[PDB]
């Protein structure tokens, strides 16, 4: 359960979602970001 | 180049900064009286129900599967208007009583602020209910992706109206020596208070000369502002509010969707190659390929399970065809 909402979701913080987006509870990752909109474990989950 | 996660990942991203575009949009009565005339306009045949929402979505969520091009013995537009109509209308009625309910909140809401005073804790409490369940409701309509643009478009102008009159109210400002700042913190919040012109005397003679000597462009621009609080139903700061809440929003869902493009590119390609002498140049055929990708983008349902590519691959194929 990260760090973030749509609105406190700063620039450089992690946009990987976690949970359902109609969830009071949705959260995005929000750790730092490297080269990209994910964090390197995300980014390794969401390519290739 | 993106696992299953990552269109997943995508998909919900979209989603929440829609979701978020809509929670914004909710708080604002045009938003809601639009709403309003698409069910009237929908009534009398002067509008068309795939105008209103998502079609294609809507009926493949009837069975749960992926949303495909309208017709070959599957359904037209017609055929899918002919199935859904019914619940389309019936949720617009819920929806419409909803918002009445809401609204007598909003002019409580707004002609409390313009006696100086605040909405109850009990009235307040429902108007916050009421906004929440009125948000997901507007969810289960599965609006047209046009529509919500419309709605989007209204709202910036507005905006673009009321910081013309701020920027008004601050050059008027500066003439009697009050800069930016000062006057900004004099004015935000209090953009409602009947009293304010009073108030701000006691600030001293620049400001006393400002709002006395000027007294008549002054009123004049608060007139104006207060009217653009009337013709949204909310007060100044949190119609500010709410326009950042969208942009943020839209913003979130533009790049997410981006990315999703960008990630499908060669899938596009790849069908671009299968109509090569049909008329059309190469990045002609790109092009609309990736209209009809960003199309497959918008009715994505990642809930569904079903494989995006292969989905895509029907509007991509109807976007380059239709333009041949
Ligand atoms: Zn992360």
């Amino acid at each position: 359960p990260g760090s973030a909402t749509v609105l406190t979701l700063g620039a450089h913080m992690c946009k990987w979602p976690i949970g359902d987006p109609s969830s009071e509870g949705f959260t995005f990752c929000g750790r730092r970001s490297s080269e990209g909109p994910y964090c390197v474990e995300h980014a390794r989950v969401a390519y290739q | 180049l993106l696992s299953r996660e990552g269109e997943i990942a995508i998909a919900k991203r979209i989603e929440a900064g829609r979701d978020t575009m809509i929670r914004g949009l909710c708080e604002s009565a045009l938003t809601f009286e639009a709403i309003m005339v698409w069910r009237e306009e929908l009534g009398t045949g002067r509008i068309l129900l795939r105008e209103v929402i998502d079609l294609e979505g809507t009926y493949a969520a009837i069975n749960g599967v992926a949303a495909q091009p309208a017709a070959g013995a599957g359904p037209t537009v017609s055929a899918m208007e002919g199935e859904l109509r019914e619940g389309v209308m019936a949720i617009l009625d819920a929806i419409a009583s909803e918002f009445e309910a809401f609204r007598k909140l909003q002019d409580k809401l707004v002609g409390s602020r313009l006696k100086g005073e605040d909405l109850s804790d009990a009235d307040r409490k429902a108007y916050e209910g009421l906004s929440a369940t009125i948000i997901q409701h507007l969810k289960t309509l599965k609006l047209n992706n046009n529509r919500i643009e419309a709605l989007v478009e209204q709202l910036y102008a507005i905006n673009k109206r009321l910081i013309g009159l701020e920027g008004r109210l601050l050059r008027l400002a500066d003439s009697y020596g009050i800069s930016r700042g000062e006057f900004l913190k004099a004015y935000f919040g209090s953009e409602l208070n009947p009293t304010w012109s009073e108030q701000v005397k006691a600030m001293g003679v620049r400001w006393t000369k400002f709002v006395e000597n000027d007294s008549q462009s002054v009123t004049d621009i608060r007139s104006e502002i207060a009217a653009l609080a009337t013709e949204t139903g909310v007060p100044i700061d949190d119609y500010r509010r709410i326009v950042q809440t969208v942009q943020k929003g839209e913003r979130e869902a533009r790049q997410a969707k981006k990315e999703m493009v960008e990630a499908n590119l060669r899938l596009v390609i790849s069908i671009a190659k299968k109509y090569t002498n049909r008329g059309l140049q190469f990045l002609d055929l790109i092009q609309e390929g990736n209209i009809g990708l960003m199309k497959a983008v918008d009715k994505f349902e990642y809930r569904r399970g079903y494989k995006f590519s292969t989905y895509a691959t029907w509007w991509i194929r109807q976007a380059i065809t239709r333009s041949i």
